[PDB]
């Protein structure tokens, strides 16, 4: 049959168009601007109280409260300014792999190897935190989840699909099926109209929340993609993979822009996050260290060291004032 | 006889410097850089006792150097000797407790899986310190400075200050030093040695009969620890027992080689507080890795 | 087969997409990065008064 | 959420009496508790406080020694034992719950209170006006004044506003001087600075009439200040 | 322990 | 200093006490990970336990001679195993079920899975308890079938004992890390107490070894 050859010639046409639409490189344009000064951050706070490996963290939208998830079966709400514990939620299943914090501040969410996303109400008249909803429609482990408008949540799982839910009914409003391997992460766009997902097929995809369709596919990585994050503008995103490189893609050129790698580092990337202005790019590594890259010149502008095990999760506040890192050594650190 | 004095001075100097250094690093690494467990808590208590003892060596050095004069005051002598006695008793009791803990862990794995916790360790580690305080109450009650007629002042035991003649104070001192020596030879020596010996013998017997994949390393480390403790402590206790049997004749200056043997074996006894950090914390690989990680 | 039909249809929808020049995209990216350079506490450290973390 | 108090009545002076407060419908062990008394035709007076876990207890100076507060968590029962009943201890007693973490609203639910009748404070809050006739649909502004500044080094201003309708318990309206309570219409608002504060009501309805109290939560004793009646 |  | 911050700090300390208590309670369970190649006898092994909301991971709890066991089965996961296998880095032991009755190159698949698990970088120093199941069907098949179908290099006699010993040695020779981890093999029996006794003895051995390592003597 001719369907496979039709797909092949379509791929050739697409890549030829992408080659045509390329004029210069980001390095050639950027080689005249001032290289940012060498960055030196310090450990301002150390949040301790988890007894097992930390797997995820997420900042509140007020840039003071943050939630963290650990496989000792616990979900902890931290006050970063004073290192006080606000809430400690026990979980039914201890094999948690992701957590989210609602933009309003009223709910939290978590999921894992139970294939169920649990949603907890933080503000009840009884004075305690109670589980309010359990979303169960996935056939694989939950790997990420993000709130949209306090009533809609997007989830990705290891069964190669993504889903958009309705919390009060508990039913999958939409299902996104374009990947061939496990989906490892997703990030929401600032306008919450689009989102991007990375999978173990070494590809990234751009989905439209409305119409439930896939608009664009980006390739270039050599192994599984473990992390993804939008540029603050909303026109580009960055990905980290197991082949020890980060990459920047642009939504409008449908093409890779730059590759962040160094021959002295060979381990994979667990998390990635942009700075407030998009000038810095922070990435967590298996070699127990975090690297701060210049997002425009591709030079390693700094190093965050101090964790005694793999850095699993990373976050930046909405006002750009601090960075939170969580690691398998069961400690969270605030850097400034 | 100058050989004894110079070797004692060298032992005091090396013990002070090396013990203070080793115990300071052990306290720093175990109390701050690590998450607390039962084993780390026990080693931290041992390190604290050893350091707080070894910090007081220069007082012994300057008392021996000046020929016996105590240039300091009443309160400073009382304080330093209370600290010395408390820390020595705490050290020996904590060594015995660590040996018993290892024995119980090896011999009863099911019990330790259910009941060996940090809270239990916190409650248990109070015992040695309270026992040391109870045994040290005499040094804080009866020790004071007394002037030697040659113009000197030495601080020692004053069991009977209410009487002036030697006729009664000699008998009172004999009785009190005798009961002190009996308590010393029993509690401070026989019980810890018996506990360590029985514990490590049971561990060796089980690990050699039931069979493991390998047994050279545990046996070697256990033998090193037990032999080091025995060699460091036994001669001082035996010479102190010999002294306290003939303590009455000693006070009148008719025995001097006994005193010189006592003050030589004291240095060997104190050297164990310097040997403890290596044998108990730096025979483990991970602790060494953290030590080299720090710089 | 049906799956090949879906794949070909997806690539057909992906083909007809307007693409800007890469140089223009890079220029816009650096323009955004420099327009907000003031409001980045990590890029530009602040004194101990503006810092809420001690 | 129910708090029900019991144990009041007529007591001869010099005796001893025990009041109880039973809670049902919330996690009792996670809340600290307060006893607050109101004298007949007078304002509100803070009496005692016990924290969650029973690790902190505070008493007013006028009840120190002869009053004792305690709680029993399995039965969800707070209680207060009183000895040497003087003549100033004739009042209606209220059981109040409060929880303290970042962003919480303390003093949010008040009990019903029990009447005790016996036969025979470095901060001062000065709420000046006694009574103000009002009309529906009018904007009203109550004011409160404090001797010390209520601003703290951490940016918070610890002022609270309570409304007591005729014949019922007080209820929280505004906490920390600008935070509207839960279940309170946006008609009420609060503002102020340092030592002078105001509560503003845009439109007024028949169920807005009552006595308004300001309260400070900055320091060791909690002081209210006499209320401002708002009639029509 | 000490022998004064 | 503090006005209402004292109460918040007190709340934090109570939360810390509760966390420590829950951690101490949880740390006294013995965790086992159960693995196999497509129903090799896992059902029978779970049935030998003495003492649905989820479809991702199954948890079985039991208790033998005052010792508490939690066993995790991840058969119904069917995702990429290298994305979630590191969640079990610190389990006490791995139970591995192998069916002796096989029949199209299924013993080969079991051996391949055992090779992948035993040599995993997350499972060094972790001991394997290897259960061999269905010895009676193996009796009958070896009576009426030669072992050369699976292993062509077999040379020994065609009776049961040599075949079983050869299979056990073929599995046990896949252990590259012979100087760190131990393998405890058992042929499943029909007596209830004996399987649990074997598991209990192996777990006690592993506990003793871990205690010796923690004390610094190993
Ligand atoms: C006789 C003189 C030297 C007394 C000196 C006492 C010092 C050296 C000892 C005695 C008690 C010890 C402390 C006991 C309590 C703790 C908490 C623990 O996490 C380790 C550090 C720390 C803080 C210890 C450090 C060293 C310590 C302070
Ligand atoms: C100074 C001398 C005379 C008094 C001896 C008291 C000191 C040395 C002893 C008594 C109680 C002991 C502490 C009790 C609590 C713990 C448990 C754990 O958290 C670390 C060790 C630590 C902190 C112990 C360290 C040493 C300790 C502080
Ligand atoms: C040479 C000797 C004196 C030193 C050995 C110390 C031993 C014998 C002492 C020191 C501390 C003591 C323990 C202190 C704490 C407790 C309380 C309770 O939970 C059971 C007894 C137990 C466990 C005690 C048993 C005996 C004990 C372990
Ligand atoms: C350093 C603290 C460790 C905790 C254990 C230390 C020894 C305390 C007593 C343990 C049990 C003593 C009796 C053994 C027999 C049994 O328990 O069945």
């Amino acid at each position: 049959d001719q369907l496979r050859q039709e797909a092949e010639q379509l791929k050739n046409q697409i890549r030829d168009a992408r080659k045509a639409c390329a004029d210069a490189t980001l390095s050639q344009i950027t080689n005249n601007i001032d290289p940012v000064g060498r960055i030196q951050m310090r450990t301002r706070r150390t949040l301790r109280g988890h007894l097992a490996k930390i797997y995820a963290m997420h900042w509140g939208t007020d840039s003071r409260l943050l939630v963290s998830a650990s496989q000792d079966g616990k979900l902890i709400i931290w006050d970063s300014y004073t290192t006080n514990k606000v809430h400690a939620i026990p979980l039914r299943s201890s094999w948690v792999m992701t957590c989210a914090y609602a933009p309003s501040g009223n709910y939290v969410a978590c999921g894992g190897l139970d294939n169920i996303c649990s949603i907890y109400n933080l503000k009840t008249r009884e004075g305690n935190v109670r589980v309010s909803r359990e979303l169960a429609g996935h056939t694989g482990y939950l790997s990420c989840c993000r709130f949209l408008d306090d009533n809609q949540i997007v989830t990705s799982s290891g069964d190669t699909t993504c889903a958009l839910w309705d919390i009060e009914t508990g039913q999958q409003t939409t299902t996104f099926t374009g990947h061939t391997g496990d989906v490892m992460s997703l990030s929401l766009a600032p306008d919450t109209r689009l989102f991007v997902s990375g999978a173990c097929d070494a590809s990234a995809k751009l989905w439209d929340v409305r119409e439930g369709m896939c608009r664009q596919t980006f390739t270039g990585h050599e192994s599984d993609i473990n992390a993804i994050c939008f540029f603050p503008n909303g026109n580009a995103f960055a990905t980290g993979s197991d082949d020890a490189t980060c990459r920047l893609f642009d939504l409008r050129a449908d093409q890779e822009l730059m590759t962040y790698s160094h021959d002295n580092i060979i381990c994979g990337i667990t998390s990635v996050s942009f700075s407030k202005s998009g000038r810095l790019l922070l990435a967590g590594y298996d070699d127990f260290n975090c690297n701060v890259w210049d997002a425009l010149k591709a030079d390693r502008a700094g190093v965050l060291a101090g964790h005694d095990n793999r850095v699993s999760c990373l976050g930046v506040t909405d006002d750009g004032m601090a960075v939170a890192t969580g690691s398998w050594d069961s400690f969270l650190k605030i850097w400034n | 006889y100058l050989f004894l004095d110079i070797i004692t001075y060298l032992v005091f100097a090396v013990t002070f410097v090396l013990g203070v250094l080793g115990n300071g690093l052990v306290i720093w690494v175990a109390g701050f850089r690590m998450t607390h467990t039962v084993t780390t808590i026990s080693y931290l208590n041992l390190a604290v006792a050893d350091f707080c003892f070894t910090s007081t060596l220069p007082f012994f050095m300057v008392r021996k150097a000046m020929g016996g004069h105590w240039p300091f005051g009443w309160f400073l002598c009382k304080f330093v000797f209370t600290i010395v006695d408390i820390n020595l008793f705490g050290s020996v009791f904590l060594i015995a407790l660590i040996a018993l803990d290892r024995c119980v862990c090896v011999l009863h794995p099911v019990w330790t899986q259910n009941h060996r916790t940090v809270s239990l360790a916190k409650k248990v580690i109070i015992g040695p310190w309270v026992m040391a305080l109870l045994l040290t109450l005499p040094v804080i009650i009866r020790v004071t400075t007394v002037p030697g007629k040659t113009g000197t002042v030495a601080c020692t035991f004053n069991f009977s200050p209410w009487t002036n003649d030697p006729k009664e104070r000699i008998n009172v001192a004999v009785a009190m030093l005798t009961v002190r020596g009996i308590i010393r030879f029993i509690i401070g020596f026989s019980a810890p040695m018996s506990i360590v010996a029985v514990s490590y013998g049971l561990i060796a017997t089980k690990i050699h009969k039931q069979g493991l994949i390998k047994s050279s390393r545990p046996l070697r480390v256990l033998s090193f620890v037990a032999a080091a403790f025995f060699l460091c402590w036994s001669p001082y206790q035996v010479v102190a027992l010999i002294a306290t049997v003939r303590i009455r004749e000693l006070l009148q200056g008719m025995y001097k080689e006994i005193g010189i043997a006592v003050d030589v074996t004291s240095a060997l006894a104190f050297f164990n507080s310097c040997l403890n950090p290596m044998l108990y914390v730096f025979m483990g690989q991970d602790f060494r890795e953290r030590l080299i990680h720090a710089l | 087969i049906a799956q090949a039909r879906k794949l070909v249809e997806q690539l057909k929808m992906e083909a007809n997409i307007d693409r800007i020049k890469v140089s223009k995209a890079a220029a816009d990216l650096m323009a955004y990065c420099e327009a907000h350079a003031k409001e980045d506490p990590l890029l530009t450290p602040v004194p101990a008064s503006e810092n809420p973390f001690r | 959420v129910q708090l029900v108090e019991s144990g009041g009545g007529l007591v001869q002076p010099g005796g001893s009496r025990k009041l109880s407060c039973s809670a049902s419908g919330f996690a009792f062990s996670s809340f600290g508790m307060h006893w607050v008394r109101q004298a007949p035709e007078k304002g509100l007076e803070w009496v005692a406080y016990i924290s969650s876990g029973s690790g902190t207890i505070y008493y007013a100076d006028t009840v120190k020694g002869r009053f004792t507060i305690s709680r029993d968590d399995p039965k969800n029962t707070l209680f207060l034992q009183m000895t040497s009943l003087r003549s100033e201890d004739t009042a209606m007693y209220y059981c109040v719950r409060s929880i303290y973490y970042y962003g919480s609203s303390p003093f949010d639910f008040w009990g019903q209170g029990t009447t005790l009748t016996v036969s025979s404070s470095d901060i001062v809050m000065t709420q000046a006006t006694s009574s103000v006739p009002v009309t529906p649909g009018e904007s009203v502004s109550i004011s409160c004044r404090s001797s010390k500044s209520l601003l703290h080094s951490n940016g918070n201003t610890y002022l609270y506003w309570f409304l007591q309708r005729p014949g019922q318990s007080p209820q929280l309206l505004i906490y920390r001087m600008s935070n509207l309570a839960s279940g309170v219409p946006d008609r009420f608002s609060g503002s102020g600075s340092g030592t002078a504060f105001t509560l503003t009501i845009s439109r007024l309805e028949a169920e807005d009439v009552g006595v308004y109290y300001c309260m400070q939560h900055l320091e060791y004793p909690l002081t209210f200040g006499a209320g401002t009646k708002l009639e029509l | 322990m000490i022998f004064l | 200093l503090s006005a209402e911050d004292k109460a918040a700090v007190e709340r934090s300390k109570m939360i810390d006490r509760n966390l420590r208590e829950d951690g101490e309670k949880a740390a006294r369970e013995v965790k086992l990970l159960l693995l196999g190649a497509g129903e090799s006898g896992k059902s029978t092994i779970v049935k030998q336990m003495k003492i649905v909301k989820t479809t991702g991971i199954v948890e079985t709890h039991f208790t033998f001679k005052d010792l508490h066991f939690k066993m995790f089965d991840v058969g119904g996961q069917r995702s990429e195993r290298k994305k979630w296998i590191h969640c079990f880095e610190g389990v006490t032991a791995i139970i591995f079920c192998v069916a002796l009755s096989d029949e199209m190159n299924r013993m080969h698949e079991s051996m391949k899975l055992f090779d992948s698990i035993c040599n995993n970088k997350w499972f060094t120093d972790t001991s394997i308890i290897l259960f061999l199941n269905k010895k009676d069907l193996f009796e009958e098949k070896i009576k009426k079938s030669p072992l050369t179908i699976c292993y062509p290099e077999y040379a020994g006699s065609n009776t049961y004992e040599e075949a079983a010993a050869y299979i056990q040695c073929q599995f046990e020779d896949l252990n590259k890390r012979k100087d760190t981890k131990e393998i405890y093999t058992h042929f499943t029996c029909a007596t209830d107490t004996k399987n649990v006794q074997f598991v209990f003895d192996a777990v006690t051995d592993v506990i003793i070894k871990n205690n010796l390592k923690d004390c610094g003597l190993f």
